[PDB]
Order: structure tokens, then sequence, then C-alpha cells
RNA sequence: UUGAGAGAUACAAUUUGGGAAGAAAUUCCCAGAGUGUGUUUCUUUUGCGUUUAACCUGAACAGUCUCAUCGUGGGCAUCUUGCGAUUC
């Protein structure tokens, strides 16, 4: 009952308060008995949902940052009229350098919603691209597999692409949600939309991630959490923290 | 129907079974050994024979 | 620190210590005839291996009536080298006796040094098919065992089993279905070798393919009545 | 008579226990026969967990 | 040459301790046993307990067969845990002897490739089908 | 998508026996076996169209001189990052 109860209570503050109608996320942070191990990079590691969808590309602007030569990466994506009308826009890392700096840069950070790169470019992206995309997780830049093929050592590989492949990852994306691990106790996961969902959707969210990250298995990916988890706050962007499963 | 009972038929006449990692199998009879050369060897039959009923005459 | 343990037939032993391995108990201690292995727990013993004696393939291939037993006279064509009919030797013990036969020659001097080592040994180097010239010095035999490759085993079998195996006694066989056939399958020829015992006097009791340790071998043992 | 039973038990437990395994069994099995005889990029780890969860209905629906 | 010799030497070691390994380790024998019946009813009456007067466990196990009558481990430092373990480590180490083993094969055939390569002779290089180099000396004896 | 065979199974039900518990009814343990269904293995057959087919070789890599092997210098980390191997 404190779930929903707060949950009311949150809402109808920032109704009324003006800057608390101005964010418009919702913000869960866990804090565990034991801090994680794994030290932060800027890897976005993602969350599935069991139950309920939260964004589409449909509804979502789009960048896609390829390798250097992306004249047939960007021309069968623009063809197959699967992703035409999917990605708002695509551009390679050399032409963005050469395109923006600074002011353009942050008329860019305004702009877009959602950005994805090459996972053989990820790791050089945030130089190009600054501290200032660098800051939480709204505008972190996702990775995305591109050719659903593999390499061997020693032997070359071979590029391409496939709109089913690349769609389906968008898709999952935007229907899951994500998190950064860090090296203490505390982790922020934004969870849902102040309109697009209800109440008993939360519920089932927050119940499906904490499952999720509670899970023996998928240590690789979901297992993570040290120790008994100690509680779960709510807020927004402004908001202050609302307490829920205390123990 | 008569599948069946030509099948039951054949493991009546069988003196081959599966007992786990064992397999058990007869000793024939002394009055067939004695009295019959053991019978031929279907493979080498169908092998000499077809060859006389090969294809590049034409046995047809 | 070592376990020893006995096996269904008697002489054969199995340690069980930081490994598990078979054994026979030496009259003859601390001289391993050649190279093999030993332990001690006192008294001594010497190891098998089955890769290079066949009988023990079918000693861990497990067979129920291996009518060589410590009490007994064996007779063992295929010596060659001299381990095995050490080994059988040794099982049978002083009052066993083992009477091994030999044609080639090499072994055969191997074999002379292995019975100037063990007296329960009695060595004949003779023609493997022409029993004669050790009918006159080889008497009442009762379990034979033989591993040649001559393809007439069911023959030289026969002949020095009416000459030499008591009545009721007890043959056991190997045959290298690569060496007599190799064309046609190993279960064929083993089946097919099989009513040769058969009309050949013997009652085939049971075979052991020898499956993990050798290519394409069986052991085939039976008793033999009223026969000669 | 029963008590006979009993002591052929407890020697068959004790002989058990001397040649037991589980699933060592198979394990061994494998070796002996060996002696007588998902996606994972060589130069980026960060991949394992960047990867996204394909979903079969996510490919096949045309929302 | 002194490569080839120090190589050829270290598989020469791993080569023949293996076979000591081996020697003193044991296999499990897996081989069919056929029976000999003169009567199909006693084919059907048939039962490996009775005809070994053992028990059930007796029957499965292959290599030791004890009787009955003929049975008419905690001196074994806790057997459950350790010595399987042990039994199976010394299968794995006989494992990499033999994989050692024919990985020096391999370095050592490959690498007298090359000085045969360097010897003397009219070679010829030959890109075969699947994309592998080779060497083919014109027909000639030499003197 | 001719028959037939052999075999592997998987599923389901059916039962063979030894031990134990049980007054017994029953239960347990253990090795089983067969039936059917699903799966696949492999063989031969049956009929059909069809005379070649693959490998080897003889004076057969080399004037845009090929090939080998030590060394030097540079490209590809937005990755063929290079094995006593042959990256270019």
């Amino acid at each position: 009952g404190l779930a929903e109860k707060a949950l009311k209570a949150l809402i109808l503050q920032c109704e009324e308060n003006p800057s608390l109608k101005n964010d418009k996320d919702i913000h869960i942070i866990i804090n565990t008995g034991k801090k994680m191990g794994i030290n932060r990079d800027n890897i976005p590691r993602i969350i599935p949902l069991t139950k309920y969808k939260l964004f589409k590309p449909r509804d979502l602007n789009i960048l896609l940052i390829t390798k250097d030569p992306s004249a047939l990466y960007r021309e069968t994506l623009t063809k197959d009229e699967h992703t035409s009308e999917l990605f708002k826009e695509i551009i390679s890392v050399k032409n963005l350098r050469r395109r923006f700096k600074g002011s353009k840069l942050t008329q860019l950070y305004k702009d877009f919603d959602l950005v994805v790169a090459d996972y053989r470019v990820h790791h050089l992206l945030p130089e190009v691209l600054g501290s200032r995309f660098y800051h939480g997780s709204k505008k972190l830049p996702y990775m995305i597999r591109m050719s659903k093929e593999v390499k061997l050592k020693r032997q070359q590989m071979v590029e391409k692409c496939d709109p089913i492949y690349v769609r389906a990852q968008l898709r999952s994306i935007c229907k899951n949600t994500s998190y950064i691990p860090n090296n203490d106790n505390c982790l922020s996961v934004r969870v849902g939309y102040i309109q697009k969902h209800s109440i008993p959707e939360i519920l089932q969210n927050i119940q499906d991630t904490i499952n999720f990250l509670t899970d023996k298995s998928k240590r690789p990916q979901g297992g993570v959490i040290k120790g008994g988890i100690i509680s779960i706050f709510v807020k927004t962007s402004n908001s202050t923290s609302l307490p829920i499963y205390q123990f | 129907i008569k599948t069946k009972k030509r099948k039951t038929l054949k493991n009546l006449r069988k003196d081959s079974v599966k007992r786990g990692k064992f397999r058990v199998q007869l000793l024939s009879t002394t009055q067939d050994s004695k009295t019959l050369p053991p019978k031929k060897e279907s493979s080498i039959i169908r092998s000499k024979d077809r060859w006389l009923n090969r294809k590049a005459l034409n046995k047809g | 620190k070592v376990v020893i343990e006995p096996h269904r037939h008697a002489g054969v032993y199995i340690a069980r210590g930081k490994e598990d391995l078979l054994v026979t108990k030496n009259m003859a201690p601390g001289e391993s005839v050649y190279g093999e292995k030993r332990i001690s727990v006192k008294v001594e013993y010497r190891v098998w291996n089955p890769f290079r004696s066949k009988l023990a393939a079918g000693i861990m291939g497990g067979l129920d009536e291996l009518f060589i037993a410590p009490g007994k006279k064996v007779l063992y064509l295929g010596a060659a080298s001299g381990t095995s009919v050490s080994h059988v030797s040794d099982v049978v013990g002083p009052e066993g006796v083992v009477y091994a036969v030999e044609f080639s020659h090499r072994p055969g001097r191997e074999l002379i040094s292995m019975a100037k080592k063990r007296p329960n040994i009695i060595p004949i180097i003779e023609d493997a098919r022409h029993p004669q010239k050790y009918r006159m010095l080889i008497g009442m035999v009762d379990c034979v065992f033989a591993d040649v490759a001559q393809p007439d085993q069911a023959r030289i079998i026969a002949l020095n089993s009416h000459m030499f195996l008591k009545d009721q006694g007890g043959v056991v066989i190997s045959i290298k279905a690569n060496c007599i056939d190799s064309t046609v399958d190993a279960e064929t020829v083993f089946a097919r070798e099989v009513q040769k015992l058969r009309e050949e006097r013997i009652k085939p009791l049971e075979q052991l393919t020898l499956e993990p340790y050798e290519r394409d071998h069986c052991i085939v043992v039976g008793r033999y009545m009223r026969s000669g | 008579r029963k008590y006979l039973n009993k002591l052929i038990k407890r020697n068959s437990q004790n002989l058990r226990s001397w040649d037991l395994e589980e699933e060592v069994r198979d394990e061994l099995e494998d070796i002996q026969q060996s002696i007588l005889k998902f996606v994972k990029d060589h130069r980026y780890p960060g991949l394992t967990p960047g990867l996204a969860p394909v979903g079969l209905s996510d490919e096949e629906d045309s929302s | 040459t002194q490569d080839s010799n120090y190589v050829r030497t270290l598989r020469q070691i791993e080569l023949k301790k293996l076979e000591k390994g081996a020697k003193q380790l044991m296999f499990k024998s897996s081989g069919n046993h056929t029976i000999f019946v003169d009567s199909r009813e006693k084919m059907n009456e048939f039962t490996p307990e009775k005809f070994f007067n053992t028990t059930s466990e007796m029957v499965n196990r292959s290599e030791n067969r004890l009787t009955k009558d003929q049975l008419a481990n905690a001196s074994s430092i806790m057997p459950k845990e350790s010595l399987d373990k042990k039994k199976l480590k010394k299968f794995k180490q006989v494992k990499q002897h033999l994989q050692r083993e024919t990985q020096l094969k391999q370095v050592q055939q490959r690498m007298d490739a090359q000085r045969e390569l360097l010897k003397k002779g009219s070679k010829k290089k030959i890109v075969d089908s699947s994309g592998k180099i080779s060497f083919k000396w014109k027909k000639q004896r030499k003197r």
C-alpha cells in the first residue's frame, strides 16, 4: 500500500509544484546491503520487461552512428523500408567530428532523444560527443550489434547490415529499460513516464525489475546485486526520496 | 492384423533377445547341423545374379 | 595404504590404493620379467597390462567359468615373449603348471630365460599344428588357452584337446577377426567360428568382445564333454 | 537367513563405496574415450553487457 | 636444426611419459557379452542374477563380479569426495599429456617442412584449393 | 511420398526378476523386457531418368624473373594486432 500511496502523493506534489511539473520522469534508486565490484564504465546495461512496453520507435526520434565508411550502411538502412521511417539520422564518427563542435553539439543534445552506435565504435565515442552528453542516463549512447556476425582470431571480419536484426534491437530497447553499474550501494534507474501508463503498470514494472536484478540466473547481466538488498526509493529529477521496501 | 501376426511369428522364430548389456542366443540343433550345410549369402547371390541381370544388356 | 582384494577367480587381485590395478602374487618376487611394475604389502605382487596380455582384458571383461585355477594343469598355445605365460604361471602358483608352446625363435629364447627363472613354466618350442613332437612330453592338461593367428584355430584346439584335454575340460581361444577374414563383420566371424568349435566338440559357454582394449578380438570359452 | 542377507547388503555397500561415482562416471567416460582416441568478441569484453535481448515477437510484429 | 632437435626431444619426453602414465592408469571394459543357451524356455527364464549368484549392482558392474557366497571402506579417507577426484585428476593429467603431445607433433612437422623448404632442389609453391600453401619438387634425382 | 529390413531412440502405458519393508494388503530398492506413439539412424529392394565421373600423370609456377630465409622501415586498435604458421 505504501508504494502506490506514495506514488499518488508524489504525483500530486508534481502537479502542484512548478518545477516538479517541468521534470517529467520517474526514477527509482536501489540501495543495496553490499557495494558492487563493477567499476563504472559507460556500457549501457539494459534490463528486460516481461509485461509492459514503455516507449516506441514510432514515437521517438533516433540517431545512429556507424563505422567510418557508412556508405552501404546508410543507403541500405534508408532503402530497406523497414528503417527508412525509423532512424531519424545516420552519421559517421569522422563526419560528426567534422560537422559538430561546441554550440552545435549541445544543439544536437537538445534535439535528439536516443542515440546508438556500432559496438566497435562505442568506446571511442565519448570524446567526440562530450561530457555534456555523458551525465546521468538520459542521452547515454547505446550499443547495438550491427551484423549479427562475429569475429575470429586471425580472421578478417566481413561487415553487413540487416534491418530485421537492428529493428529488433531498437524495439527491444525502447520496450525495456537499462541501468549502469556503480561501486556503491546506490544505483538509479528511470522507470516509466509520468503519463504514458498507470500505477499498476508502475508496480508490475518495479516487481519485474527487482526480480531480474535479484535473479540468480543471468549473472553476467542480471545477477549483480551483492548481499541483502536494503531498500528502494522513488523520486523525479528534482523531488525528494520516498521509501519502499525498507528492509 | 495379419501384420502383427507375422511379427509375432518372427518373434517366436527368433532365437536372440537382448537382456540389458547381456545378449542371449541359442545353440542350434545337431541334427540340422549334420544333415544340412549352412544356408547361402543373400548379399553375394544378389550381387552375381544382378550382374547377370545388368542393365547394359537389354535384359527386358 | 594399499588395499588388496580378491577376484571372482582365485589368485586375481585388485589393488585399491592411489590407483586400482590387476595383480597376481609372485612366487619369484622382486624380479620384474618384462619391466612391469610391482607392489608389496608383508608380501609381493606383480601387475598385469591388459593392453599387452589378451587374457587380462578378458579378466576385466568378466568371465564366469574361466577354468584356469591355482591347483591346475593348463596348456598355453601362442605363448610368445613369455609375458602372459609368466602371468598364468604366477596365478596357478607352485602346484599349478603351465605347458607353454611357441614356434618362433626370439620369443623362444626370451621364454627360455623365463623358464630359467620360474619352475611352474614348462616350455615347448615346437610346431603349432604338429602336436606329436609334444604329445610325447605333455600329459593330461585340464585347461587350455590359445592365442594363435594361424586361422586353423579350430583344428589346433581340436587336435591338442583330443590328445590332451581331460574330459569335461576347459578351453579358451582368442580370435582376431582382422586376421582370419578382414572383410566380413567380426560378429559374423565370431558366430561362424562358434559353430566351427561346436562341431569340433566344444560346448561354447561364453565369449567376450575385447572391445575397449584391442581391435576386433573375441575370447571364446567352452567345455569339453564325452570327447576323444 | 535374514542376517546373511543383511551381511550381504553391508559388504555390497562396502564394495560399492570402494568403486563409487555419480557424475564423475560420465565425466571419466568422456575423458577415457578422448584419451583412448551465444556471442562473444575477443577484443571488446564490453559487448557481453552491451548486447540486447533478441525477442521473436519483437521481430515478427509490424507494430 | 637445433630448434628441431629441442622440440623433438620434448616431444619424446611427453610421449613416453604418457605411455608410462597410461600403463599405470586403468580403463573400464565396455565389451559385449552374449550368453549361450540350449533351450528357448531357459532363454525366457534367464536372469543374470541367478546365473551369477550375485546381486543387482554386482551384476551391472563389469570388471568385478563377486557371488553372494564369495561375499560371505571407511579406511579409505573420505572416498565419497577424495579418491574419485584424484582418479579424475589422473585421467585429466593423462589428457593434457596427450594433447600437448599432438601439439608438439604438429609443431615439429611444420618446422621440418620449413627445413625441407631450405635444403635444396627445384621447388614449386602451390595454393591448394582450401587456401593452403604446399610445395612440390620437380622430378629430379639429386646426384 | 517402392516395399522391406535393421537400429537408435523419445513419450506413454504394460509387465520379468532379486532384495528389503511389511501379519498380510501393500510399499521400497535394482536390473530389467516388451507394446504402442513420436523421432531419427542405416540397409536392401522396387520403379524411374541418366554414360560417363572423379583423381593421377608426360618436357606444365618463373620478363609485369618466380620462390625461399634471415633483417630494416611503415599501414590496419574505427582491429586480419599478427601462433618457432603465412597479416598486409
